[PDB]
């Protein structure tokens, strides 16, 4: 049947980055067009593809990756980018091939007390591979000093929280990510645009 | 660590329960203590947990308006409290830690258990999302196979699949992390494997002591919680 974008888009509950969810989109048809029309979208970045051809297209592999950063890392959501979320949360490869849609949330994950929940890795040894995930609780060490497994001097919890506060302006504010990746491989589809699809 | 929970408690329905779990050490040093239920019909279920440190909640969505999970570093315990208590709501809730780590398709396990609590509620079916065999047999010094089939969501997304097992009586315990990794004190006939939307755990050299109730456990991102699977009781003729 028709692809599960509204589970991805409109689901009930989005995760942390560092956290990052992942969506495999399978044996299914995708209409792309009903998410480029809608004006709701802040950020509708496409690299490798375009927008259009996506529906008389076909992929082997088709990732739906779901996150919620602040405004002002939008755009190191892009490839090619650095900055705490691209290096310690989520990082796109340089030959990324998909589209990158982002939206304003504050009306959802915003509290006046503020939202912790949500979270981002501030501290880690090494930068992140492209798709990787670390969901690690480790004390980091910024120093000379081992940490005995506890928060100290030097030695840090490696995880902190966004306050997403309503008042806040649109680059604290909370926003949605979801990132389309396409991979074509001489393989068969599991997805495939309307325009090279049978509907009974 | 070891993690010590409260007593036993029976409730009437539509009341409120409210359990305890006690880190030995005292200090819930960067932990996440996450509450496991197994309720009959409904297999072993994630509810929700708490990182103490930096006092933040997660909590699944079909217990959420309903569970509250707190943590205290003072008296270094953690509570749960469950709401609108209804009979299907009978089960052994266990306390244990979430631990992480850092790969592609890397997702929580829970290695220390506690012995659980039980609450009964006196006087529907919930489908598993990973689907395992009820049974399986095998003969003694043979390869036996175990199978979990998850859908598009968690396995075919890349989560990875980690097992458990529980003997009659006793809690679940951790027997592969990651797709292929043993904790110490599991012997090597034990492997797992990932392909596709499904998982393997594979007992080589069988034996009557490897015959009790084995669990698939991944992450689902259509539900954003941990998922186990139905269960497979392994014979060993
Ligand atoms: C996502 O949801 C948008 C809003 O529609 C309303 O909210 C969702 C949660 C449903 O309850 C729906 O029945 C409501 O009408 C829609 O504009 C949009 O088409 C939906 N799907 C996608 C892919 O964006
Ligand atoms: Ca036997
Ligand atoms: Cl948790």
């Amino acid at each position: 049947n028709l692809c599960p974008f509204g589970e991805v888009f409109n689901a009930t509950r989005f995760a942390s980055v560092y956290a990052w969810n992942r969506k495999r989109i399978s044996n299914c048809v995708a209409d792309y067009s009903v998410l480029y029309n809608s004006a709701s979208f802040s950020t509708f970045k496409c690299y490798g593809v375009s927008p259009t051809k996506l529906n008389d297209l076909c992929f082997t592999n088709v990732y739906a990756d779901s996150f919620v950063i602040r405004g002002d890392e939008v755009r190191q959501i892009a490839p090619g980018q650095t900055g705490k979320i691209a290096d310690y949360n989520y990082k796109l490869p340089d030959d990324f091939t998909g589209c990158v849609i982002a939206w304003n949330s504050n009306n959802l994950d915003s509290k006046v007390g503020g939202n912790y929940n949500y979270l981002y890795r501030l501290f880690r040894k090494s930068n992140l591979k492209p798709f990787e995930r670390d969901i690690s609780t480790e004390i980091y060490q910024a120093g000379s000093t081992p940490c005995n497994g506890v928060e100290g001097f030097n030695c840090y919890f490696p995880l902190q929280s966004y306050g997403f506060q309503p008042t806040n302006g649109v680059g604290y504010q909370p926003y949605r990510v979801v990132v389309l990746s396409f991979e074509l491989l001489h393989a068969p589809a599991t997805v495939c645009g309307p325009k090279k699809s049978t509907g009974t | 660590v070891q993690l010590v929970q409260s007593g036993a408690e029976v409730k009437k329905p539509g009341s409120s329960v409210k359990v305890s779990c006690k880190a030995s050490g005292g200090t819930f040093s960067s932990y996440t203590i996450s509450w496991v239920r197994q309720a009959p019909g409904q297999g072993l279920e994630w509810m929700g947990g708490i990182i103490p440190i930096l006092g933040t909640t997660n909590y699944a969505q079909k217990f959420q308006g309903r569970v509250t999970i707190t943590a205290d570093e003072s008296t270094s315990t953690a509570y749960m409290e469950l709401s609108s208590l209804r009979s299907e709501d009978t089960a052994v809730y266990y306390c244990a830690r979430k631990f992480g780590y850092s790969g592609y398709g890397a997702t929580w396990y829970f290695d220390l258990w506690g012995r659980g609590t039980l609450v009964t509620v006196s006087s529907g079916g919930s489908q598993s999302v990973l689907t395992q065999p009820p049974s399986v047999s095998g003969a003694p010094g043979q390869r036996v196979t175990i199978s979990c089939t998850g859908n598009s969501s968690n396995i075919g997304a890349g989560y990875d699949v980690h097992w458990y097992q529980q003997f009659p009586g006793t809690a679940p315990k951790l027997l592969i992390y990651g797709n292929s990794n043993r904790p110490s004190g599991v012997p090597d006939r034990f492997s797992g494997s990932k392909s596709g939307t499904s998982a393997s755990l594979a007992i080589t050299g069988l034996q009557a002591e490897d015959e009790a109730d084995y669990y698939c456990q991944s992450y689902d991102s259509s539900l954003s919680g941990s998922v186990f699977g139905g269960g497979t009781k392994l014979t060993v003729l």
